[PDB]
């Protein structure tokens, strides 16, 4: 569900697996991969997810 | 200074002729290694037939 | 069939004629180990050699700063010997000075 | 036993890897040489005996001033290569022999059974460096670092070893250098240093940094550069695992 | 938003024409190279520094008394390939150098 | 089709051989980078002479 959840992209401080494992399968993409892509939206930064 | 120029024209001979040595080791190198491996593609080919 | 044997005997052939080019450069007199032997020594030969003339340039440098009464006179420049090429290009250096 | 059998299997895929069979690792590693005065050994006692100048001072000037020698004698393309297994030589001793005291066997023509045993003994050593030099492709930059400076080996190696184990791990470092590329000479003059960090592996390797600094934070705890050689393995072999 | 998209198709085509890698340009474009002194490096400055003269000036001298040795020092061919990459490289200074 | 596997294994060696002397070509010391430097180093010194 696309709530409005804070989430930390930062690859080891989330610990919310589901929202962020349906990220990584959907975007087919890593934690790194998912804070880097993250990174590039916002000239990289990750200012709130 | 003709006994120094002397001296430095033997060096200059030496020079060319270390280089000369150089690249003709290098090139026969070159030549084994070529052989050594064009003798391993000639078993496997026999192998092969 | 009989094409083919002759096509594998055409090949083996091939294969002692490969070894015998390399058996042939393994023995020649002018091999690669003559050569390693011949720069190892030529080599040592000279940076010793580089060590005389340089000292020969040196002892004419001053005796142009004996006679020129010119104690400040620097031709000769520290270097010449750049030892990752060999120090090759040494003596064009020294009669360049 | 699963140590043996795993070290076994490791060593055969090492040997299949790079194409050697057990004789040459063999020939390359082994204490069972024979001890004959061979027309090799007798080239390098003349050459190196009447090459010399006036006696010299160890691994100060005597090593530079017989490197180009012992280079000409065993086949080897460059002196520095080996001034740095001179320098390897000198500090195992192949039955108690340095440089020192070979060079006083050689130039002899009277000398013992025992002592021109100890003599071939040190030149088949020597032998077996320029083989373990050239097989593998070590071009001096990548040897001497780990010649005189062996704890960028390993950190508990303080002296580099005629091993076999050393030897594989020689093979896996000199495939991560030619795997960096372009970057090869870079990484290792990081690695001189305590400079090679994570954003320049990453780049050398096509990895990302924070994949790479992340798998270094597995290998070490706080640790920020690669400071060694078997932490940049064991990153790799996590990179490996991740991917 | 298109712009960009654009510009990513059209570097990508050049990319892919010219069969360089994104690691291609990366080496040859970016400002995120590493600070470490190379033997590459080292050489440059013993033979640039052995191999020029006395103390020259600028643009007008220094860059063709030096063109030559910094052609022989880093992989090139023609050494006024190498004075007009140092003029290239004098009107951008790199860190201000 | 063991026949095309021998053939695939011949051409990987092919592909090894030819990186073999290109590795040979890069290291050797008489390279083409010693003959950038040796002409650039004499051509400062032909052209001062």
């Amino acid at each position: 569900s696309a709530d409005n959840t804070k989430l930390d992209l930062t690859p080891g401080e989330s610990k919310n697996h589901f929202y962020l494992g349906i990220m990584k399968r959907a975007f087919r993409v890593n934690d790194t991969e998912l804070y880097t892509l993250w990174k590039l939206a916002n000239g990289g930064t990750n200012p709130e997810f | 200074l003709e006994n120094a120029k002397w001296g430095v024209s033997q060096l200059i001979q030496f020079g060319n002729t270390l280089l000369s040595i150089t690249e003709r080791q290098d090139a026969e190198a070159l030549a084994e290694i070529l052989q050594t491996q064009g003798s391993e593609l000639a078993l496997q080919s026999i192998k092969m037939q | 069939r009989e094409a083919a044997v002759l096509q594998k005997n055409y090949l083996e052939t091939q294969q002692a004629q490969t070894q015998a080019q390399l058996a042939f450069l393994q023995s020649k007199f002018s091999n690669a180990a003559l050569y390693n032997w011949l720069r190892g020594r030529l080599s040592a030969i000279y940076y010793q050699f580089y060590d005389l003339a340089v000292s020969l340039c040196l002892m004419a440098e001053q005796t142009y700063q004996y006679e020129l009464n010119n104690a400040a006179a620097h031709f000769i420049k520290p270097g010449a010997w750049h030892g990752t090429y060999a120090g090759l290009l040494a003596g064009e250096t020294l009669m360049l000075n | 036993l699963t140590q043996l059998i795993s070290f076994l299997f490791q060593c055969t895929q090492w040997l299949t890897t790079q194409k050697w069979s057990v004789s040459d690792v063999f020939l390359m590693t082994t204490d069972n040489y024979s001890t004959v005065l061979t027309p090799d050994i007798e080239n390098l006692i003349t050459t190196l005996s009447n090459g010399l100048s006036t006696l010299s001072l160890g691994d100060d000037e005597l090593i530079r001033a017989a490197a180009p020698l012992i280079a000409a004698s065993i086949q080897m393309d460059s002196a520095k290569t080996a001034e740095t297994i001179l320098l390897w030589i000198n500090q195992i001793k192949p039955q108690g022999l340095t440089f020192d005291d070979f060079m006083i066997i050689a130039a002899n023509r009277d000398r013992s059974e025992n002592e021109t045993s100890n003599m071939v003994a040190f030149c088949q050593v020597l032998g077996q460096l320029s083989l373990i030099v050239r097989n593998i492709g070590l071009s001096e930059n990548e040897l001497t670092l780990l010649v005189t400076k062996p704890e960028k080996f390993q950190s508990e190696t303080t002296a580099l070893q005629h091993d076999l184990p050393t030897l594989q791990a020689l093979t896996r470092f000199h495939a991560v250098i030619m795997r960096c590329g372009s970057y090869a000479t870079e990484i290792l003059t990081a690695l001189e240093l305590g400079a090679l960090t994570a954003e320049q592996l990453a780049v050398a390797l096509k990895f990302d940094a924070q994949v790479v600094t992340q798998a270094l934070q597995q290998t070490d705890l706080g640790v920020n550069t690669f400071t060694n050689w078997r932490t940049i393995d064991v990153t790799l072999q996590w990179l490996d695992v991740a991917a």
